[PDB]
Parts: C-alpha cells; sequence; structure tokens
C-alpha cells in the first residue's frame, strides 16, 4: 500500500514523554522498512515477544500502538513481560502475554543537562499496581503514616512524582534511555 | 468488564440546550477516553466529542466546536456533553463510548466510533 | 538451566582465541543469546548476541573482528575473536534468555549467566 508509516514522528520527536505520563501513538495502515529501524546504531535493545520485526513491515491492515517516553538505563529490564519494580509496579506496565517490540537506546546527549535535568519525573509511590496499558496522571499526595494529607508534603505524606537526575556525568545505569514499545490493537 | 449508562436526549428546538450524560462502571482505569459519535438514519457514525477522563484533554469535531462542551466529574467516572445552540442537523441516534487504550496525549486520532466499549444510545430530535 | 564457558586464555596482540558456551537445561524455541565482558573495575557490557533466528548484532568496538555463531545440534554457542587488542581484556561471560528475538546488549535483559573466563591480550 506503499504509503509510509510516520515513525519518524515517534522515534525522531524531540520531546520525550515522562514515564509516569507516557506517550502513546497510533500507527496504521501504512508500510515500512523495519531493517532502516532495526538496524539503526543507536539503538541497544530491539526485541520481540510473540512476534517476528518483519511483521513491521507490512502495516497495510493493521493498527500498530507506540508507547514511548524516558526512564533511566537500569529500568530498561522492566519494559518486559512479568517484571516487577517502580517502573513495571507504578508507571508502565505490559501484559503477561505481550506480543510486540520493545526497543531503547541511550539518550545521554538529548536528555541530560550540565546542571542536571530535572525535567522527566517518575512515580515513586501507588496503593496498588498498575493494571496493562494503564496510565495513571494524579497528583495527590500519597498518604505513607497513618496521618491525613489535606493536600500538602507531610512528615508521611508525599508527592508522588520525583524527578531523575540526569547529570551527564551519570554513570550508564543512570543515564536517560529512550524507550518505544510497540504493540497491536484490534 | 467496562459498562456505559447514558442519560439524556428527547426533542428540542432549533436554537435550544440539551446535556447527555454517560457514567462509566466496572474496571475502569485510573484514566482513560470518554466521548460521543452520533449517527443518523441511513450515514455513517461521526466522532462528536471527546474527553480524557482523569485529564483534561479534549477534542471536538469541527461541527461541534463554539456549540457543544465537554467535561468530566472523575469522582464519579462520568462524562457530559452539554449541546447549546442546536440546529436540524444534529438530529441523530447519540452513543457514548469509552476506551481504555486509546492514543493520548492526542486524543483527537481516534474517533470514539472506534472506541471499545459503546453504550445503547439516545434519539435527539432537533426541529425547525 | 546452566551455561559452561570455556575457550579463554592469553594472547598477544592481533590474535585469536574462540570462547564457547555449552548450554544444559536449555530447551527453548524462541530466545536470544549472548556474550558480555567485565574488565577490573568496570560495569559489565554487552559485546554480541544471536536470536533464534540467526540475527546477529554487535557492539561498535567489536564489529568485524569477532563473530558470534549457535550450534543448534550442540546447544553450544561461540563466540570467534579475531584482531584482538589490549583493550579486549576481561572477564567473557555466556548469557542467555527466553521468549523474545531480536536483540539487546544490555546484561541485565538475561536471566541465565555463565561462569565466565578470562581473555588477557598483552
Amino acid at each position: 500500500c506503499t504509503n509510509l508509516c510516520p515513525f519518524g514522528e515517534v522515534f525522531n520527536a524531540t520531546r520525550f514523554a515522562s514515564v509516569y505520563a507516557w506517550n502513546r501513538k497510533r500507527i496504521s495502515n501504512c508500510v515500512a522498512d523495519y531493517s532502516v529501524l532495526y538496524n539503526s546504531a543507536s539503538f541497544s535493545t530491539f526485541k520481540c515477544y510473540g512476534v517476528s520485526p518483519t511483521k513491521l513491515n507490512d502495516l497495510c491492515f493493521t493498527n500498530v500502538y507506540a508507547d514511548s517516553f524516558v526512564i533511566r538505563g537500569d529500568e530498561v529490564r522492566q519494559i518486559a513481560p512479568g517484571q516487577t519494580g517502580k517502573i513495571a509496579d507504578y508507571n508502565y506496565k505490559l501484559p503477561d502475554d505481550f506480543t510486540g517490540c520493545v526497543i531503547a537506546w541511550n539518550s545521554n546527549n538529548l536528555d541530560s543537562k550540565v546542571g542536571g535535568n530535572y525535567n522527566y519525573l517518575y512515580r515513586l509511590f501507588r496503593k496498588s499496581n498498575l493494571k496493562p496499558f494503564e496510565r495513571d496522571i494524579s497528583t495527590e499526595i500519597y498518604q505513607a503514616g497513618s496521618t491525613p494529607c489535606n493536600g500538602v508534603e507531610g512528615f508521611n505524606c508525599y508527592f508522588p512524582l520525583q524527578s531523575y537526575g540526569f547529570q551527564p556525568t551519570n554513570g550508564v545505569g543512570y543515564q536517560p534511555y529512550r524507550v518505544v514499545v510497540l504493540s497491536f490493537e484490534l | 468488564q467496562v459498562q456505559l449508562q447514558e442519560s439524556g436526549g428527547g426533542s428540542v428546538q432549533a436554537g435550544g440546550r440539551l446535556r447527555l450524560s454517560c457514567a462509566a462502571s466496572g474496571d475502569t482505569y485510573s484514566s482513560y477516553c470518554m466521548g460521543w459519535f452520533r449517527q443518523a438514519p441511513g450515514k455513517e457514525r461521526e466522532g462528536v466529542a471527546a474527553i480524557y477522563i482523569g485529564g483534561d484533554n479534549t477534542y471536538y469535531a469541527d461541527s461541534a466546536k463554539g456549540r457543544f462542551t465537554i467535561s468530566q466529574d472523575y469522582d464519579k467516572n462520568t462524562a457530559y456533553l452539554q449541546m447549546n445552540s442546536l440546529k436540524s442537523e444534529d438530529t441523530a441516534m447519540y452513543y457514548c463510548a469509552a476506551e481504555l487504550f486509546c492514543p493520548w496525549p492526542d486524543i483527537g486520532t481516534m474517533s470514539p466510533a472506534e472506541y471499545k466499549y459503546w453504550g445503547q444510545g439516545t434519539q435527539v430530535t432537533v426541529s425547525s | 538451566v546452566q551455561l559452561q564457558e570455556s575457550g579463554g586464555g592469553s594472547v598477544q596482540a592481533g590474535g585469536s582465541l574462540r570462547l564457547s558456551c555449552a548450554a544444559s537445561g536449555y530447551t527453548y524455541s524462541t530466545y536470544c543469546m549472548g556474550w558480555f565482558r567485565q574488565a577490573p573495575g568496570k560495569e559489565r557490557e554487552g559485546v554480541a548476541t544471536i536470536d533464534s533466528d540467526g540475527r546477529t548484532r554487535y557492539a561498535d568496538s567489536v564489529k568485524g573482528r569477532f563473530t558470534i555463531s549457535e550450534d543448534n545440534a550442540k546447544n553450544t554457542l561461540y563466540l570467534q575473536m579475531n584482531s584482538l587488542k589490549p583493550e579486549d581484556t576481561a572477564m567473557y561471560y555466556c548469557a542467555a534468555d527466553s521468549g523474545w528475538v531480536g536483540y539487546s546488549l544490555d546484561p541485565y535483559q538475561y536471566n541465565y549467566w555463565g561462569q565466565g573466563t578470562q581473555v588477557t591480550v598483552s
């Protein structure tokens, strides 16, 4: 069907979302060359579950969701079926039977700043784990103790979103990684 | 396992006002899309407006701008469509709909007619 | 599951080794396998991966000098290391995971690990 999938709007976007407010775009009814994308030198992870990456060529009759966001390098492992941790539990959860692809690349050149980039946030606390592909963008004070919070920080009442550091001198595990997750809709 | 109950509907004179209600129950998510589409007899479904429950994002079809307002009561999992300045060409069945997995923050890229959950639908008839 | 390395040793500049990794409790239809290295006091880094479809991926520092291959009859993974440079001195580790194809140079995406063998290039 000749019309090219606009994957550049996803991968080459200049802004990426915070992981708690992860971005979802629809790609559908288009053709691509998956190897232009797969062979990119920047990527360090390009993993496909229950699908071959060649299935990204022929999207002529298929709807794909592209989810994107920034996390720390040592958290990329959590963007996978069956994982636990702050990111899988409280920010972005894949289902146990995920079929799709997970792509990640070190973005220190883009997303770190000399004094520290504090723009990217993650959710540190939640009363229960996220369901698959659930988004929680609430900003209510998290009550960790027995005293009600009344809307402001307290001794054990915490604002639930925390900023990543992203200092360009961070170890690689602490550097920012951009992540794209590709999955199918019906 | 999401259920939608819709309220409102009826006959209205041209230039008048009507408000529709859609309450989502069951296994809803922390935030998700709700919206309306409409269908006149003999024509195709058409998206009217959408809102991101839990957020502030809204989107309006061109035919709704400056006349309809979509809003929410998050604690009641309920969306509202206030229709002002109604015209005869607004006569249609109106359906509310909900989608837990919609694109976001650009919720305008998916019609509510494509959403997974649909309400029963209510007749709105605008005369003159 | 267990993974057994062998083949390490010591060479001079431009020399070659061939590492091998024999799998035991590994019966996975779709998988990705890899080689990782760790220099003293440094973090463990990926060098090469191969999936159950034969797709290979190499770190930039080794492309053109190292070749990863898999013997499915023998359930053994190989790393042919040519052109060795002093920079290549490290403990090298075989690793393996299950259920996805493609590549990842990230050690923590692999659930199964080998003992590691020493490669010195002087």
